[PDB]
């Protein structure tokens, strides 16, 4: 879940 | 005077916000065109899409922002995402246009463009005067770019689980903008009262936002249009 | 000498096509423009999305495909969707060039252009071949048609329901394809079975693209770069 | 699930 917000986060 | 943990806490806010924003605006040739159904919703979605990206870049460099747990940075990025885009979007807002002015005529977008993206005046009408709001304030670099973290940084988020910490952090902020505004901004003496105040109408237009996307995300052949950077930050899960 | 039954489907089926594709390439401007890190992946992931709906609109005017439930007319299309565009694509293929050459300098697809998508060439090697073997065959437009429907119609598909249903469609299909060579295409005497040759050929390049795409869509990154109608067409749900 | 592919097939 969010795996690009969590990419973009580092 | 300003303390050096004050003015530190400036210096990485005022150069985060450099390397996030670009005035020429350069990098729209590479989102999906305008067009003037819903013509205008591809080139918006492409843009709101693009600034989430220049949002989180800037958080990151928010002093106190990476240290929080990823849940209470994702959690404070998808409530505050479209807000600090419509603080960060002054910057292209003219008076003398009453537009975005974004580049020449393409990428100047109009208030008939907003609503070519889905949106009803209930939103048009308070987004506008918050921007001529804030571009009366006439605010300097170091008060848009405090405000920015300042509104990101807010408590009153769902999701936030840490609301003491991330609390204590947007007043670390309130507390540089209060002294900054006190010390370097001649003929301030009530600035900082109507800053606060332009993060209540934020709210307000950011649930107004919610209402109109959640009843465009539940039409196939619109969220259709968005790009998952949007799909992931306005939806629920 | 064929049926009525039997051109009646080649009817509407040529129709259809000439509703789906349009031969000048206009509508590429509407892309995310293309670059030439990935660059290629924006505008190609934006003109596969394009196409899926094309194909949609195919397969609903396909005889039969209307009336199965919309579980196999899902299952169908997530399958045979890669392979119905690397058909399509054939009409822009061009042997002078090796690229598919759907407009000038912009809209030309070499080979390096495939691989700043973010696929190897153990894709791209088969891919080309299958597309001279295909361009060699000189194809009429009732068997390039025809062909797709077939493809479409494979019962080998995961996910579908009711194969003998539409098992029945292709093989009413195939009829009317060996009906129409063996009484209207001259010098076709091994075309029907040169053709279903190709079938084999696409399930191969099915898997290989698969294969890349799901490396391709587990890295974040890449993935925000795709149309929700890609994901989800090619994601498994 | 599928909320696209379901809306284009009408
Ligand atoms: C984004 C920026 C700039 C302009 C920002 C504008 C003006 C155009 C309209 C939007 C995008 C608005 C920002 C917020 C108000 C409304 C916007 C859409 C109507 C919301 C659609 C979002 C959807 C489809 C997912 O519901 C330009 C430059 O200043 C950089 C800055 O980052
Ligand atoms: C699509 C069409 C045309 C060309 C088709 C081409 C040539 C360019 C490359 C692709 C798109 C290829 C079709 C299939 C082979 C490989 C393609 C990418 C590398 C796969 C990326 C998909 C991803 C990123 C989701 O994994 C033009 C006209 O003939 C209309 C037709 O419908």
């Amino acid at each position: 879940k969010h795996k690009i917000l969590h990419r973009l986060l580092q | 005077m300003l303390s050096d943990e004050q003015m530190q806490i400036i210096n990485s806010l005022v150069e985060a916000h450099h390397k996030t924003y670009d005035d020429s605006y350069s990098d729209f040739v590479r989102f999906r065109p305008p067009v003037r159904r819903l013509s205008m919703l591809p080139h918006l979605a492409d843009l709101v899409s693009y600034s989430i990206q220049k949002v989180i870049g800037f958080a990151k460099m928010i002093p106190g922002f990476r240290d929080l747990t990823a849940e209470d940075q994702i959690a404070l990025l998808k409530s505050s995402a479209i807000e600090i885009i419509m603080l960060r979007s002054n910057q292209s807002f003219s008076l003398e246009d009453m537009s975005w002015s974004c580049g020449g005529p393409d990428f100047k977008y109009c208030i008939n463009d907003v609503t070519k993206a889905g949106h009803t005046l209930e939103l048009l009408e308070p987004l506008v005067k918050f921007q001529v709001g804030l571009k009366k304030l006439k605010l300097h670099e170091e008060e848009h770019v405090l405000l920015m973290a300042i509104c990101l940084l807010s408590p009153d988020r769902p999701g936030v689980q840490d609301h003491v910490r991330i609390e204590a952090l947007q007043d670390r902020l309130c507390d540089v903008l209060q002294a900054y505004i006190r010390i370097q901004h001649p003929g301030g003496r009530l600035l900082y009262a109507k800053m606060i105040q332009k993060l209540a109408d934020l709210r307000s237009l950011n649930e107004e936002h919610s209402k109109q996307y959640r009843s465009l995300s539940f039409q196939p052949e619109h969220s259709m249009q968005l790009t998952p950077l949007v799909l992931e930050v306005f939806g629920s899960e």
